[PDB]
């Protein structure tokens, strides 16, 4: 069935910047039913008054909460690595981040981690036919 | 190039590099010149611009409608050609014949007659016909191979054909009949540009913009203007409003000058259909989407029915035994209304009644007794096309505060 | 090319370019020299020798 | 005659959405004497103050209490496979329903299975003379 | 019935700000059964003493939650085009509005998308019967 | 100048799918009803009050 | 006679997690009439609006209602420990369950245990003729 | 199993900062359901403008409510003396944290206490299989 709202596949790679070490990319599983959240316009806009409206640069943002791999260290999604995160719907579109970084990781219990992953921008794939 | 010593990537890095894709299917057919390099008489197909000259010759009429054809779509589109071999401010913007015959008096005799289009495209069902020619006999040809593709007799391959019609009042409106086949484009005496030139690109933008969705009517600045095509300015108008009036009320697709070089326009997408049987004005069949939605309606259905072959029907008998994987007539009458629901927006309008625009029959119950076979189907299907925009007759009345 | 399609193992130079320092050896096609079943030709039940230690 | 309260065909298609096979149509068996239930109205009023109402988009739903078949996976009637069902009652009535969803599967003891089948809408026969 | 509350239509029409390229008037469908919420008034006032009102200048605006259409980019919906929203309800009445801006894209699954959106003014139709 | 560009703005709806007084649009669709069309219209005089006509 | 619903077989398997020791497979007797029960479909789906299907991953869960042995600890019948459960219907069903574990033990008499299973998937073996 | 989730071992290990006498390391047990909870990269991130970030340095923290000994004075547990916490969970994942502090004290009951630890750096076992 075409109709059908989820999540099939997460990649995530790590790419630590001290030492330049590329891990990935692994798979990922959610820890609940919470799907992954993106803003993809890279402007933000402001209310003025009477219909104008204040243009201003900002970023791409993403929510990612996903199950941790017991093979990779915990600081790696808490912002001492950079991630490389591509996800794939089950209506066939994809997000792909690249070059992202974590700006305020909350604390995890080590099991099921919460990334708001900053980026310039997120690429949209939108399953065969557009506009 | 360390990164290509392996045999991982095979880099081919190259201009032409034709691009996947099977899009629509449209046949061309015109003159070739003898510097070509193509069989005559036999459809081939083109993959890109590039080597049609060297195909078809230099300057031929089928090169230039190859040209215009290529330039009005990017992608969404295979073109097939029907090279033939000519009987034993000029031109466009962009610019003795070099193909003998009357195509060479339309700058600003003896044509060929193949009739051979039982033999050379036996088969292969096309969707839209682009002659470049305007012998009547060659037309009437195409037209009645087109008819012929629509015979309860075999298996119909759908189409329509695209022609020109170039001359004054007189000459146009009698090169006129019932063949709802045919789209005849009326240009007018004075027209700049060659005509096969225009045909080629109205053709080429009707298939290739509809064919995808086959229901956008080629009318209005937004989808029916042949942008390929320019003509110089000018401030005569190719017919008065009365010659407009009786061109568009006896069926002849009437193209305007969008008023440097200005793209031509069109103002209807009709067919040559104004008669039905015997008589009568049949609207049904007047606008050039009614036969696409045709078409592609009788394909759908044809797909849609053919998970019915070979399932056990319980005609009769009485209800399905579990385990059987068998059907009966009521239950397929309720998948077949289903599906025609489901396709209201973009194949019909809602309905009338569809408690009667749908009947299922037995072969049982429409033939007498021990004529009925079992198995064989009647089906009857009276379905709306979709409304879309026309004239909206402003009356405007100016008052004083 | 020739030595890829029958069964052999090919290695070359990481970085060919030109003159310099020394470059790592660089290997391809980690298959085994098997191109034939019991009799006919098109065996690749064995090809790779990732397959091999599958099946071990 | 005419005035018979109960179902006479039951046929169930499956599809599974990751290979697109299609298994069906296959005739059914009613567990016991609770009929099929049905819900066709796409809308779901609420009642507001005073005759008002809230009209908001809903589904057409289907509950369809069916003995299991032999043939097919259990987890073709729990949710991992789409169903496709058409019930016939005894006077007539055909419901139709295409590319519905077990949205709620219930642990069954692998005979008798009840499926809350949600779809975006159910087609109605109306046996001969209507409105 | 001029009983029921709700939308029938909602139309919207995406102009990118860059390749003015138009696409639309593409209706849509709600995500739940929260309604859109409006302001019509330009003027947003103050409380100060004895009765005293101060005027200021203000936007007419909007809040449109819709299901994405799949065949248009999510960042169309985020702040990156122009919107013309016009949306039906059931009693006849038609808000019509053009130019708008999203003025604060939310995060969004990918599914449904909460529209804010600030406009010069909006165009009420008021069925037949004024005054 | 009025009437000029009045048919400037009516070219919309040239070819679009129109649904009359039968029902409602479905999703996707790009078409459009009376109603709508009556609203659009009435914003566009709206918009144009003080360059081509009075108050109302 | 072919036609007859029941259970046949019903095997545990026991390992306790702190001492790694294995246990069975012991066969086990129903206490009263009702039945084990299954779920095999690893993803919970869930209704939306107009058709929708929120597609979220979930467990396979048992419910297997047994006679207690004599020679095992009661505490590996209330998640104590690792049960390796199989059990066949009398139609040639079987049901494979591995690595369960038992997730909200109720307080038994003693004699009859009710146990919540959850795990990964639970293999279908459908007696001959498939599909 | 080896998939669970929880703590298996907390030792706390107490060092008094006026007369330099050490205490421990003691096992304690959770009051509640509540996990320990984790911040292990040392560095802050801050969200600018076009996909940059800000890195500033920070501690690695941790929250771990714990059952306080009745051996043990309730002043050690709110930041009157050192403490050397240690970990362990039942996937085999270990935290080391040494010479941290308590924050913020909270008013605790007298029988569980929630410890704030800021320490300079936490340590990680990461059970073997890595990268």
């Amino acid at each position: 069935c075409n109709k059908q709202n989820g999540v099939k596949n997460i990649l995530i790679t790590f790419t630590d910047c001290d030492t330049q070490e590329v891990i990935g990319p692994i798979s990922h599983e959610q820890p609940d039913d919470t799907l992954p959240t993106y803003k993809n316009c890279a402007w933000t806009n402001t209310a003025l008054t009477n219909g104008y409206v204040q243009r201003s640069a900002s970023n791409a943002t993403m929510t990612l909460p996903v199950v941790r791999d017991l093979r990779v260290p915990l600081a790696f999604y808490q912002g001492c690595a950079q991630v490389d995160v591509q996800v794939e719907k089950f209506d066939g579109t994809v997000m792909t981040l690249t070059e992202g970084a974590v700006v305020e990781p909350e604390e995890s219990d080590g099991r099921s981690v919460t990334m708001n992953i900053v980026a310039s921008e997120i690429d949209e794939l939108l399953p065969p036919g557009s506009l | 190039q360390d990164a290509l010593s392996d045999g991982f990537v095979r880099l081919c890095i190259d201009p032409s590099l034709n691009f996947f894709g099977e899009g629509c299917k449209i046949l061309v057919e015109g003159q070739m010149t003898d510097d070509g390099s193509a069989t005559p008489d036999a459809v081939t197909c083109v993959t890109s611009e590039l080597d049609i000259i060297e195909r078809f010759g230099q300057g031929s009429v089928l090169t230039e409608s190859l040209r215009k054809v290529f330039c009005t779509c990017k992608s969404g589109v295979s073109v097939y050609a029907l090279p033939r071999e000519d009987a034993a401010y000029m031109g466009e913007a962009e610019y003795t014949a070099r193909n003998a015959g009357t195509i060479g008096n339309h700058l600003s005799s003896v044509n060929p007659t193949p009739n051979d289009y039982a033999t050379v495209v036996n088969e292969c069902c096309f969707a839209v016909y682009v002659l470049s020619s305007d012998d009547t006999d060659w037309q009437e040809n195409l037209r009645d191979w087109i008819r012929s593709a629509w015979d309860c007799s075999k298996p119909q391959c759908f189409g329509h054909g695209y022609v020109f019609n170039k001359g004054t009042l007189g000459q146009v409106l009698a090169d006129g009949d019932n063949s709802a086949e045919l789209s005849r484009l009326a240009l007018p005496t004075t027209y700049p540009v060659l005509p096969y030139l225009t045909n080629a690109a109205y053709g080429a933008l009707s298939a290739c913009s509809t064919c995808n969705n086959p229901e956008l009517n080629i009318q209005g600045q937004t989808f029916g203007l042949l942008s390929c095509i320019n003509m110089p300015e000018s401030c005569t108008p190719g017919w008065t409003f009365g010659e407009v009036t009786q061109l568009q009320a006896n069926g002849f697709v009437v193209s305007g000058p969008s008023t440097n070089y200005t793209s031509p326009y069109i103002y209807n997408d009709v067919t040559n259909y104004l008669r039905d049987e015997k008589n009568r004005p049949n609207a049904t069949f007047r606008d050039a989407s009614s036969r696409r939605l045709a078409a592609a309606t009788g394909v759908a259905l044809a797909e849609f029915l053919q998970q019915f072959n070979g399932l056990a029907v319980f005609t009769k008998n009485t209800n399905i035994r579990t385990g059987i994987i068998g059907t009966n007539p009521r239950l397929m009458l309720g998948k077949i209304r289903k599906w025609a629901q489901d396709n209201v927006g973009t194949l019909f309008s809602e309905f009338d009644n569809i408690n009667e625009d749908i009947q299922l029959l037995t072969d049982f119950e429409v033939q007498p007794k021990c004529v009925g076979q079992p198995g064989i189907f009647h089906l009857n299907m009276r379905y709306r096309p979709p409304v879309r925009g026309a004239r909206i007759n402003v009356n405007m009345a100016p008052a004083l505060f | 090319t020739q030595l890829q399609a029958n069964g052999f193992v090919v290695s070359g130079p990481s970085t060919t370019s030109g003159q310099g320092n020394y470059t790592s050896p660089y290997i391809y096609n980690d298959v085994t020299n098997y191109l034939r079943d019991e009799k006919n030709r098109p065996n690749a039940t064995f090809r790779d020798a990732s397959s091999r230690r599958l099946a071990a």
